[PDB]
């Protein structure tokens, strides 16, 4: 059994308590099929973090439950222990969150929205793709032509946009000295969390928020909002693997095939479009 | 030995092909030299190379791994057949050049898909592309699967609809919709120029092609009458990637080096300069 690590990220991964017998609710998509669910097991919340069986789907699980069925695999799922997607952080650098439970050997694959990037890739090994990633912005039902706009370019405060602090974006804009001015406004206006920045959208204390496209399509599926621009910033998801893996070849054979017969395209919309 | 055997093929704007200054003989700008076999005539096979320059989004890439990579290179344009088909199970194109070990890496508007990296080995796409759908202006289709694509008979008159055969595209559509695939062979286009002028013209209802290439064609129509529907939607999503030998030493550090490139933003520069649309 391949144990696979997951993280919770919707549209991706939705993680629910289990029923009062122990089982997950049947449920159906939008197109009317039932929700195919897993259990998968992790911390409920300086606090102990007692590991429990929930439940999870969605794209990623859908994706996963095709990879097994394909590959004649069997698994198991747990959520990752410290909820962080992965990072080399200093106790002599070591990897947190995913990445390190896969280096390490309590995952044998990650199946989650694990933005492929150089750092990761120097340590793991990459499918090809199974969803293409960017950054988009999402505004009230407002026109901002992406990363090039006058209004982000030459920011003012008659126009206030910002990310997640602390977020890959914060951290990502940080980084390129092209994007100084833009960091800089941010700054004065990023949000704790996604949920409250979207929110802040809604009721006008917020003009623009930058955040991944996939989610923010998700949201605008709800619509009062938007999303608006050309996406920027651009890779992908893909399935992580240690080097030495006998599977890595076959699983981004299956990724390739199923986004050529239309299999990948149903995930999107069952679990982004709407 | 660091000096590579590239192959490549013109594919505006990824793959742009110039003539070279005739009193210099040096490619400048952002050109780099490229090589040409043309024919002497049709009696033998007997050819010369003519040095051409090259530019374009590739070949911009190809420039910076080549720096990052630390490799010399030789460029030359294929010239039997175009991106790749397997006929009479002898892959031909940019795909033929690097199984038969003619091209230590192919590096164009080179589409990854499955059959091909049985083949080859792929680098991580560097640019997104897939398969889209391009109309006049109010022309309605709501995608791949309408069924004035995929059962174009059931509609009086039929929907004429076609691609450039031989590339990914087509496979596709062979692949996934026999029916489909039979009734548009009749509407093939010898190349996207051909089928840009029958679609603006009228004499063609949808081209179905790379996604890239279309994006950026609509980008570009004069009078922005010629769309992508959807809003540039994409089927199939997949890339563009550097074909490299099954098993070849480059692909590591070739692919590091496109992943730093995204994440020292210089990808989004490149899109930027190169892809940028007018419509
Ligand atoms: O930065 C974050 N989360 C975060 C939130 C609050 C504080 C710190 C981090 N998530 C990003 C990046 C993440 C990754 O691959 O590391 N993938 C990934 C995938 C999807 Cl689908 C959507 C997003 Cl936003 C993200
Ligand atoms: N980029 C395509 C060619 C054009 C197409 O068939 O869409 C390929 O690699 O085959």
């Amino acid at each position: 059994r391949l144990k696979i690590v997951t993280i919770h990220q919707e549209p991706f991964v939705y993680v629910k308590p289990t029923m009062s017998d122990g089982t997950c609710k049947e449920e159906f998509t939008v197109n009317g099929d039932p929700v195919k669910k897993v259990i998968c097991t992790g911390p409920n919340d300086g606090s102990p973090r007692h590991t429990v069986p929930q439940c999870c789907y969605g794209f990623c699980i859908d994706l996963l439950i095709k990879l097994a069925r394909t590959m004649n695999f069997t698994y198991e799922v747990h959520l990752v222990a410290d909820g962080k997607f992965g990072t080399q952080e200093r106790v002599k650098k070591e990897w947190n969150g995913m990445m390190g439970e896969l280096l390490s050997g309590q995952a044998d694959m990650i199946v989650a929205p694990l933005t492929i990037n150089n750092e990761r890739a120097q340590y793991i090994e990459f499918s090809k793709p199974f969803k293409y990633q960017g950054l988009t912005i999402l505004v009230k039902k407002t026109r901002i032509t992406g990363i090039n706009d006058p209004r982000l370019r030459n920011p003012s405060d008659k126009f206030i946009y910002a990310t997640v602090k602390q977020s890959s974006v914060d951290i990502y804009f940080r980084r390129q000295v092209e994007l100084s001015t833009m960091y800089r406004h941010m700054e004065k206006h990023n949000y704790e969390s996604a949920a409250e920045a979207i929110q802040a959208v809604r009721d006008n204390k917020l003009h623009a928020f930058i955040w991944d496209s996939a989610v923010l399509e998700f949201e605008a599926s709800q619509c009062d909002l938007v999303t608006t621009g050309e996406l920027f910033f651009r890779s992908g998801f893909g399935i992580g693997m240690r080097k030495d893996s006998p599977w890595k070849q076959n699983v981004s054979l299956s990724i390739l095939k199923s986004h050529e017969n239309g299999f990948m395209e149903d995930l999107d919309k069952t679990w982004v479009r709407y | 030995d660091n000096h590579l055997s590239i192959v490549t093929l013109e594919e505006a704007p990824f793959v742009i092909v110039e003539d070279i200054d005739p009193l210099t003989e040096t490619c400048v700008r952002n050109t780099v030299p490229c090589r040409k076999f043309v024919k002497i005539n049709n009696s033998t096979n007997e050819g010369m190379n003519v040095k051409k320059c090259c530019k374009g989004f590739c070949i911009d890439i190809l420039k910076k791994l080549s720096r990052t990579v630390k490799f010399t290179y030789d460029l030359y344009l294929v010239t039997n057949g175009k991106h790749g088909k397997k006929v009479n199970n002898v892959w031909n194109g940019m795909i033929g050049e690097v199984v038969y070990q003619r091209a230590v890496m192919a590096v164009g508007s080179l589409t990854i898909n499955e059959e091909r990296s049985e083949v080859v080995d792929f680098s991580v796409p560097f640019v997104e592309t897939g398969i889209s759908v391009m109309v006049s202006r109010g022309t309605q289709v709501t995608g791949l699967s309408d069924k004035k694509f995929q059962r174009p008979h059931d509609y009086s008159p039929p929907f004429r609809f076609g691609t450039v055969p031989n590339g990914s595209t087509e496979r596709n559509i062979r692949n996934n919709y026999p029916y489909m695939h039979q009734y548009m062979t009749r509407f093939n286009q010898r190349g996207v120029e051909d089928a840009l002028v029958s679609l603006k013209t009228g004499k063609l209802d949808a081209f179905i092609y790379d996604a890239a290439v279309l994006n950026y064609k609509a980008g570009r129509d004069e009078g922005c009458k010629l769309v992508t529907i959807g809003s540039g939607y994409i089927f199939a999503t997949t890339g563009y990637g550097i074909a490299l030998q099954k098993g070849s030493p480059w692909k590591r550090q070739i692919d590091l080096a496109l992943l730093q490139f995204v994440g020292d933003g210089e990808m989004e520069e490149l899109e930027t300069l190169w892809l940028t649309g007018i419509c």
